[PDB]
């Protein structure tokens, strides 16, 4: 029962707590040698468990699922690979907590599951708050340049755990962006198709208010427009 | 990302010197110019 | 083509390794008819191909460069003759 919950947080889900996709993780129930105090800590153990099977099953999905060949930048779109990219790095002080556990299981056995339990529960509050980024994401077909106001109004809250994690996977997806405007600004060469890095000779190129990003003002990407037509023409 | 700034430079410095000396060797040998 | 759509990802270096070898024959290909003006063909996947002289086949790399080594190696090969 202790081992087998490890396993299970770790994503490989037991006999004991079985996996469902409409239900996550449920134990298998009353029998007469368990009673709910156990139970209980179990469940709320459990539902950290079940956040991160579904964290790693959309990275997952999300990158490395294509050769790279539209207009899509939320079933594909470099946008959406980045932050797939950052979540996994976030989420690595789980795995090593979960390394901890099972070593300090192994050194005496007989570690209640309350042990387990305070000790994850620097994670306990920090795991629902990210959720609701992704789930924005996934939802409202977030695509483009979108997901980084999306991440960064929620990065400017009044947790710091929340603000560091959110913090690392900004970086990664504004890395995508520099990237691309580190070349098109001094020579003009783009590297992205159908999707924008908020910008889109004289043509073809268009800026949009709507494209950029809130928090970055209008009169800077002006000037970037400026530069990468001066170039393009001469 | 791919580039040639290193691969078609020292290629190109060939291919122009080629085609100018072709061009050369028309006029100061086989005289077009005078026919 | 996959190099320069995409380097933001951890399957960069992977594809890299393998195309950096993988360019290495026909790069010397393109090191010959320029260089010593003998015409080096390999299996038809080599981009060129073999009185008035036009006797010379012509049917991703630049095709910016392509037809100046096909003038490039032609003008020695008439000389060769």
């Amino acid at each position: 029962m202790i081992h087998e919950l490890l396993l299970a947080l770790s994503g490989y889900p037991g006999s004991i707590f079985t996996w469902n996709k409409r239900s996550g993780l449920q134990v298998s129930q009353d029998f007469p040698f368990l009673h709910p105090s156990e139970t209980s800590v179990l469940n709320r153990l459990c539902r950290l468990g079940t956040d991160y099977i579904r964290f790693t099953e959309f990275i997952e999905q999300y990158t490395g699922h294509v050769q790279q060949q539209q207009g899509q930048g939320g079933l594909h779109g470099i946008y959406l690979r980045a932050f797939c990219t950052g979540l996994d790095s976030v989420l690595q002080p789980y795995r090593q907590a979960l390394l901890d556990l099972e070593q300090e299981f192994l050194g005496d056995p007989h570690l209640s599951i309350s042990h387990v339990n305070y000790f994850l529960d620097q994670f306990q509050l920090l795991f629902p708050s990210v959720m609701v980024v992704v789930e924005q994401i996934k939802s409202q077909k977030i695509h483009g340049c979108q997901i980084l106001e999306t991440v960064y109004k929620h990065s400017c809250g009044g947790l710091p755990p929340v603000r560091s994690a959110l913090e690392k996977i900004l970086a990664v997806c504004h890395g995508v962006m520099y990237k691309q405007l580190s070349a098109w600004m001094l020579h003009g060469l783009l590297l992205d198709q159908h999707e924008e890095f908020f910008i889109k000779s004289l043509k073809q190129f268009s800026l949009r208010v709507e494209i950029l990003p809130s928090y970055i003002p209008v009169r800077v990407a002006e000037k970037i427009l400026f530069v990468g037509e001066s170039v393009q023409m001469f | 990302v791919l580039m040639k700034r290193s691969i078609t430079a020292p290629l190109a410095a060939h291919i122009s010197l080629v085609n100018k000396a072709a061009v050369d060797y028309f006029f100061v040998e086989l005289h077009l110019e005078a026919h | 083509q996959e190099a320069l759509h995409n380097c933001s990802n951890e399957h960069y270096p992977v594809l890299l390794s393998l195309l950096k070898t993988s360019c290495e024959p026909y790069t010397r290909f393109i090191h010959d008819w320029v260089y010593s003006g003998v015409f080096r063909d390999a299996y038809g996947e080599f981009m060129i191909q073999v009185k008035l002289y036009w006797t010379h086949g012509y049917v991703v790399f630049l095709k910016h460069i392509a037809h100046d080594i096909y003038v490039c190696g032609k003008t020695i090969n008439l000389l060769k003759l």
